[PDB]
RNA sequence: GUGGUUCGUGGAGCCAUGGGGGAAUCUGGGCGGACCACCGCCUAAGGCUAAGUACUCCGGGUGACCGAUAGCGCACCAGUA
RNA sequence: CGAAUGCCGGCAUGAGUAACGAUAAAGAGGGUGAGAAUCCCUCUCGCCGUAAGCCCAAGGGUUCCUACGCAAUGGUCGUCAGCGUAGGGUUAGGCGGGACCUAAGGUGAAGCCGAAAGGCGUAGCCGAAGGGCAGCCGGUUAAUAUUCCGGCCCUUCCCGCAGGUGCGAUGGGGGGACGCUCUAGGCUAGGGGGACCGGAGCCAUGGACGAGCCCGGCCAGAAGCGCAGGGUGGGAGGUAGGCAAAUCCGCCUCCCAACAAGCUCUGCGUGGUGGGGAAGCCCGUACGGGUGACAACCCCCCGAAGCCAGGGAGCCAAGAAAAGCCUCUAAGCACAACCUGCGGGAACCCGUACCGCAAACCGACACAGGUGGGCGGGUGCAAGAGCACUCAGGCGCGCGGGAGAACCCUCGCCAAGGAACUCUGCAAGUUGGCCCCGUAACUUCGGGAGAAGGGGUGCUCCCUGGGGUGAUGAGCCCCGGGGAGCCGCAGUGAACAGGCUCUGGCGACUGUUUACCAAAAACACAGCUCUCUGCGAACUCGUAAGAGGAGGUAUAGGGAGCGACGC
């Protein structure tokens, strides 16, 4: 669902907060697999490289497992589903019969008490992770690797996933969260199921703070500035741009493609996007 | 009103201090210059 | 060098006041240690030292004419002697 | 593709060289202002080498130089207040 | 040289002029002295008192104390001083830093990059007002005091002795260890009564010898007991993990126990006992001292925002690190070693004065400005750190004395009128707390509600109901309900204290901005759309290495325009 409120204050008649039911079962993170101060900071060596970041609530970083091939064959029971401030998805804390404890980005439907496991003989079912080439084509999977052993990179945001469309040589073909058709090596590990907390995208912030709480500082439009500041600056009394819509740096911003042309990464991508 | 000089000793030392002046060629040059000029104080007089 | 640690007695209302108890105060080397002083005093005036307190004494800034200056900084050490023991030299 | 020279593309050689191609050992190879033939000059792709020349913080000797608003910012406890 | 709003210097004019720095405020009698409205004392008077009192951090650097002093500095004066000369003055194993820890950041073995200079950067190191760490109450000086002295109480090292044990890490694990809001039960600080203990004294001006008036009736305290709380399960087997070295931790299984107990740790009571101990009177220029008692040192009540603390609940924005500490074992070593007693020793460096919402700091000044944290009493007003008065303390603002003009400022009142004023009701006034009635369009059903509009408000006496603490009784606190009556022009009798409504424009709303002429219909904003990005992402910085994006991955990022919501 999603929490609604009665309009007892303006803005409160609009904000909605996540339904923390899937979560629950645990609040404080696992002191062991989380001790990692998250280094905050909106720019590199002194200079701001990403405008409007900063402020925002303090955060501990939960280190998660983006490559499960480590523990091939060792089963693990799902201990808890927790909240993770650094991602759209929630995470599942799991207890390996091994003793070892790990955090997985919690898949949709993965319940506490269930058992998961990785490897080529993993029983195709939500939670388990296997090398793509061992998963039944048509299977919806998430946290897919893009190149064998380099870690999970595709389909990780709340409620996302990819579907295996076909096999072909050492390569299998995926339909990414973006609608794009990509060829990804058959050895790339992926874990069965969709990401979960797919309701994420519906929460309405409701007010200017909250945006501040998430660490997003106010974004000032180009038109609101002077020429020294941005191409859309200046003009006496509200201007109409001036053709053509461009960024504060100069590159046109309506439709101009930015993907590097001669990129070898092409070839492997068949389709493009959703429109 | 609140004026521009807000004395802080740690600050003064870390910023204008002898060691700070030594860390860079730009600061080492200042020392060279003050010295040549015969300045009695090469570095802002400050203690603790 | 034991006689290099103790520069001289202080001489002053307050200092004398200490003599009643085994409390003799001296002007000592700015760098001297409490422990250094204990020994220095023991061998110099042949006594048993049991406590040593020290404090720095910043020099008074002075001016003779348009010429401005300061007096040398100092260290004062008030050494306490073992029960019933007197530093003869400083009595009188 | 450029720099150096009096040479700013010029008929542009000579000396350096970032790129590409890439030899020969005196029956060799460079130069004499495109280039060619004569006649000549010189031996590249290893290094070293006093003296004559430059300067003046410092010491000295001189002045049709100054004489305390001058002369060094400072004749004085000044790169100070 | 006569000129350059010339340059350096000197001296004029305005001029005995404006000023002398908050309108909190003065008067007098003594004293000192060559001279003081200005220094000292005494007595009156006024001001501050969520202070204009006290304490800490920063900054300042002897401004501290004292003796001689008054040229100058002090907006006047000066015998006085934050001023001149000189002499004194700052005392620590336990307070704060350092012989500890890590934070952003900084630095930087390896390593990367760049014509040079130099830019990065893993481990490490540095880095504090964060984590760690053993002292409380008194007394003394002209000037220091958890530092000196006194009482009581602790901490680490080293050596010896006795008794225990697998002892042994810079490695492993636990622990340190963390948010916002609201909160329980106990306490403590703090405060208020007391007909009750102690106490110099006082009955004035009609009365009162009165439960009369006035002052004080505390503080510290090991072990051991008490009371409140916090932290913690205990066993026994397996054992792929903690870059296996573990008896530890972590996982599995079952013999117990399970709003606990027990063991532990804090807080607070008490505790042998040590200390402190008013008013008033006497001594004293000064500072104080006797005092005044062999001082009493007890009882109720109120009560924290503080302690027990790592307590509980709820919530989303999901809330440092590392060492100390416990534990595990590696090398080693087991005639070492660690651990507990008990004795005898050891325990360095720096700071410590003084000012500190200010005349000593930042503003050229003894500047009406600025300056972080803690304490900040009493009575009343619904409450409070608000307002009025006052304790303690501190001050009356470092020129005065007169005069009673115009005019200026700040303030008070006003006949009849009542916005006729004027760009504009600008300004000022009106209204103002609390309680009870009672409130319209419209609406996103929360609002508009303090809508408006009224009524009540003091005091005396009678009766009566609830609760808190005691004990269920009295007291003492805390909220009420009903009656009669009294007096003023007036009862939130003083101070703090909305004027109301109707209708348009513009932005939704709270918010942000041109520090020193513009706070707005401007920026922002939740929300909507377009567009780029397949992750060595796109974009940004940078020559480069590298870094931000992000230890993120399409319900992400970047860029752009519009700007809740409704159609
Ligand atoms: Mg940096
Ligand atoms: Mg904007
Ligand atoms: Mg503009
Ligand atoms: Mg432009
Ligand atoms: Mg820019
Ligand atoms: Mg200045
Ligand atoms: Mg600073
Ligand atoms: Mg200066
Ligand atoms: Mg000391
Ligand atoms: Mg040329
Ligand atoms: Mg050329
Ligand atoms: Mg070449
Ligand atoms: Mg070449
Ligand atoms: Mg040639
Ligand atoms: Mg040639
Ligand atoms: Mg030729
Ligand atoms: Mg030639
Ligand atoms: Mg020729
Ligand atoms: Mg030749
Ligand atoms: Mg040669
Ligand atoms: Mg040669
Ligand atoms: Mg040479
Ligand atoms: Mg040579
Ligand atoms: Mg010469
Ligand atoms: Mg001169
Ligand atoms: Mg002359
Ligand atoms: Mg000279
Ligand atoms: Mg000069
Ligand atoms: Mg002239
Ligand atoms: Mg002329
Ligand atoms: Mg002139
Ligand atoms: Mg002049
Ligand atoms: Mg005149
Ligand atoms: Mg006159
Ligand atoms: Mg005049
Ligand atoms: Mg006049
Ligand atoms: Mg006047
Ligand atoms: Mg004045
Ligand atoms: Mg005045
Ligand atoms: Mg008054
Ligand atoms: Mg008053
Ligand atoms: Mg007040
Ligand atoms: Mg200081
Ligand atoms: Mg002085
Ligand atoms: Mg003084
Ligand atoms: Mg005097
Ligand atoms: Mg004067
Ligand atoms: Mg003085
Ligand atoms: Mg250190
Ligand atoms: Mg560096
Ligand atoms: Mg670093
Ligand atoms: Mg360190
Ligand atoms: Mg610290
Ligand atoms: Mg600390
Ligand atoms: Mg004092
Ligand atoms: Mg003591
Ligand atoms: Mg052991
Ligand atoms: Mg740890
Ligand atoms: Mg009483
Ligand atoms: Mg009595
Ligand atoms: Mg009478
Ligand atoms: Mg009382
Ligand atoms: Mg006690
Ligand atoms: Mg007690
Ligand atoms: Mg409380
Ligand atoms: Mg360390
Ligand atoms: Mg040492
Ligand atoms: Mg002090
Ligand atoms: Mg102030
Ligand atoms: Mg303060
Ligand atoms: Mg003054
Ligand atoms: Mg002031
Ligand atoms: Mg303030
Ligand atoms: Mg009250
Ligand atoms: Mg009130
Ligand atoms: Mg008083
Ligand atoms: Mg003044
Ligand atoms: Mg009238
Ligand atoms: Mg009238
Ligand atoms: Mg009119
Ligand atoms: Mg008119
Ligand atoms: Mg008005
Ligand atoms: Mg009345
Ligand atoms: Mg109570
Ligand atoms: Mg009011
Ligand atoms: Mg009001
Ligand atoms: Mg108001
Ligand atoms: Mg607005
Ligand atoms: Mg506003
Ligand atoms: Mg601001
Ligand atoms: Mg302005
Ligand atoms: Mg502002
Ligand atoms: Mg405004
Ligand atoms: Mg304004
Ligand atoms: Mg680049
Ligand atoms: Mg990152
Ligand atoms: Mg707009």
């Amino acid at each position: 669902a999603v929490k609604k409120f009665k309009p007892y204050t303006p803005s409160r008649r609009f904000m909605t907060v996540a339904d923390f039911s899937e979560i629950t079962k645990t609040e404080p993170e696992k002191s062991l697999v989380k001790p990692l101060k998250k280094t905050g900071g909106r720019n590199n060596q002194g200079r701001i490289t990403v405008r409007f970041r900063g402020g925002g609530h303090k955060r501990l970083y939960r280190i998660i497992d983006f490559k499960r091939w480590d523990k091939v064959g060792i089963p693990a029971k799902v201990a808890a589903i927790e909240y993770d401030p650094n991602r759209s998805a929630r995470i599942a804390l799991l207890h390996y019969v091994d003793g070892e404890k790990r955090y997985i980005i919690a898949p949709d439907g993965l319940q506490v008490g269930q058992q998961v496991v990785a490897g080529p003989d993993a029983p195709i079912q939500v939670g388990n992770a296997l090398p793509l080439r061992f998963i039944p084509v048509g299977t919806v999977v998430h946290a897919v690797e893009l190149e064998p052993k380099k870690g999970a990179k595709l389909a990780r945001a709340a409620g996302t996933s990819a579907q295996i469309q076909g096999r072909e040589g050492d390569y299998v073909i995926l339909r990414l969260p973006s609608g794009e058709l990509r060829k990804v090596h058959g050895e790339c590990y992926a874990t069965v199921g969709a990401v979960g907390n797919a309701d994420h995208k519906n929460i309405v912030l409701g007010k200017a703070g909250r945006s501040r709480w998430l660490g997003r500082r106010p974004h000032v439009r180009g038109a609101a500035m002077n020429p020294v500041d941005h191409p859309h600056g200046g003009g006496e009394g509200r201007a109409p741009r001036g053709r053509p819509p461009a960024s504060p740096w100069g590159w046109q911003t309506k439709g101009l493609k930015t993907r590097k042309r001669r990129k070898p990464s092409s070839r492997f991508i068949i389709a493009r996007r959703k429109k | 009103m609140k004026r521009t000089w807000q004395p802080n000793r740690r600050k003064r030392a870390k910023t204008h201090g002898f060691r700070a002046r030594m860390r860079t060629p730009g600061g080492r040059k200042v020392l060279k210059r003050r010295r040549q000029k015969g300045r009695w104080r090469l570095t802002p007089a400050v203690r603790k | 060098t034991a006689y290099d640690v103790i520069l001289a007695p202080v001489l002053s209302e307050k200092a004398y006041a200490g003599f009643a108890e085994g409390k003799y105060t001296f002007w000592v080397h700015p760098k001297a240690t409490k422990t250094e002083i204990k020994n220095a005093v023991e061998t110099a005036f042949k006594v048993k030292v049991v406590k040593v307190n020290t404090l720095h004494v910043r020099g008074k800034k002075k001016r003779l004419g348009r010429y401005l200056g300061k007096r040398p900084d100092r260290k004062k050490a008030i050494v306490q002697v073992a029960p019933g023991q007197k530093i003869e030299a400083l009595e009188g």
